């Protein structure tokens, strides 16, 4: 969300019965009252003046930042002949520029939605088609394909999908259907469902996300299941790794300060030291809280500044003094402190190296990452195993499911 | 992105 500089605009009724100009946004969706389109006839007039996607910030002086949609509308609508706007530009904020997938630039939602029907009725289904389309579109406008495809066929698409695709392939599909909190949530369901957890994928969400992403994973989760993340933590996990992932779920971190503050950096690294290998037995709760509270760029200078005060680094710390899911969570929130791509790229060897595949693991990291940060992904793999992560999905998959991965993937390196 | 949108 950029804001450009503030600008004063003068604008005159017209003898069509308006000013020619339609707005979009206000404060019950959090985000100011926005310009939308602009007449022929006003666009004529205000040639260079103003633009869509300018946000409105005054009225004839009066302040219209922080007020909902129709408040705007009945002042212009009870307003005289011409009109003043003091107004600034919003450039929407950009995506990640590591991203694997992007967005189609000439979207067609409705000839995406027809041509998926067109596939899944075919006999024997064309499942070419169907991961050619769906993974050459970024999520929100699979979201629009969804959305069209539900009205040309009274169908969820999902749905569709379910019957016509099998195996892995269906899995990897409709993955990418949900959207980026909803895939997290219904995976975070999935590893509490029934007796027992499936901790590891439990720990590779909880310590890889972020504070806003977190922060909508709270939000779909209890819409979807009725009942809060933290209670469905809480009943499937134990002890001070349950403390850790309820800190870290609560998505509550420090965000990236300005300053760097290094006497604290000096200070976190040594309670990080005199809570563990200087001591016997482990101060856990002085753990828990640096490591869930500190900015990221903090704990990554204060990892490097503990291991001037400490033998061992912090992750072989971790495995001296802790053991069994601890230790799994404490080890995998380091390695997303310290460099996260290179956090995945080794998660996806791990999926693969051995007798056949983890595709869980494999899929939901091709799934979740397509859009954010692939392309540091598979640099840090072809650096670390001097073959690209495109081999290894070659070598692992087959069939439909090994080109929809190969298509997350980006290409070869 | 195609939010309501009062045409004035
Ligand atoms: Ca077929
Ligand atoms: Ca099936
Ligand atoms: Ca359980
Ligand atoms: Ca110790
Ligand atoms: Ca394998």
């Amino acid at each position: 969300s950029h804001m450009g500089g503030e600008r004063t605009v003068t604008i005159r009724r017209q003898t069509v019965g308006g000013f020619g100009l339609s707005i979009k946004g206000g404060a019950e969706h959090n985000i100011p009252v926005v310009v939308s389109k602009i007449s022929k006839e006003q666009r004529a007039e205000l040639s260079g003046l103003l633009f869509i996607g300018d946000a409105i910030l005054q009225i004839n002086g009066i302040n219209v930042r922080k007020c909902r949609h129709e408040e705007v509308v009945q002042v212009l609508r009870n307003a005289g002949e011409e009109v003043t706007l003091t107004v600034s530009f919003l450039k929407r904020a950009p995506g990640s520029a590591y991203g694997s997938v992007k967005a189609y630039t000439n979207f067609d939602a409705e000839r995406d939605a027809l041509n998926i029907e067109t596939a899944i009725k075919t006999k024997g289904v064309d499942e070419v088609t169907i991961v050619n389309i769906l993974t050459n579109r970024s999520n929100e406008q699979r979201q629009d394909i969804a959305f069209a495809y539900q009205r040309r066929t009274k169908k969820e698409l999902a749905s569709a999908l379910k019957s016509a695709l099998s195996g892995h392939l269906e899995t990897v599909i409709l993955g990418l259907l949900k959207t980026p909190a909803q895939y997290d949530a219904s995976e975070l369901k999935a590893s509490m469902k029934g007796l027992g957890t499936d901790e590891d994928s439990l720990i590779e969400i909880i310590c890889s996300r972020t504070n806003q992403e977190l922060q909508e994973i709270n939000r779909v989760y209890k819409e979807m299941y009725k009942t809060d993340l933290e209670k469905d933590i809480i009943s499937d996990t134990s002890g001070d790794f349950r403390k850790l992932m309820v800190a870290l779920a609560k998505g509550r971190r420090a965000e990236d300060g300005s300053v760097i503050d290094y006497e604290l950096i000096d200070q976190d690294a040594r309670d990080l030291y005199d809570a563990g290998v200087k001591r016997k037995g482990t101060d856990v709760p002085k753990w828990i809280s640096i490591m869930t509270e500190r900015s990221v760029p903090h704990l990554q200078k204060v990892f490097d500044r503990y291991k001037s005060y400490s033998p061992y680094d912090m992750l072989e710390s971790i495995r001296k003094e802790v053991k069994g899911d601890l230790e799994n969570a404490f080890l995998n929130l380091v390695q997303c402190i310290q460099n996260k791509p290179l956090y995945f790229a080794d998660r996806l060897y791990d999926s693969m190296k051995g007798k056949g595949t983890r595709d869980k693991v494999l899929i939901r990291i091709m799934v979740s990452r397509s859009e954010v940060d692939m392309l540091k992904i598979r640099s840090e793999f072809k650096r670390k195993y001097g073959k690209s992560l495109y081999y290894y999905i070659q070598q692992d998959t087959k069939g439909d499911y090994q080109k929809a991965l190969l298509y997350l993937c980006g290409g070869d390196d | 992105r195609k939010l309501p949108e009062t045409t004035l």
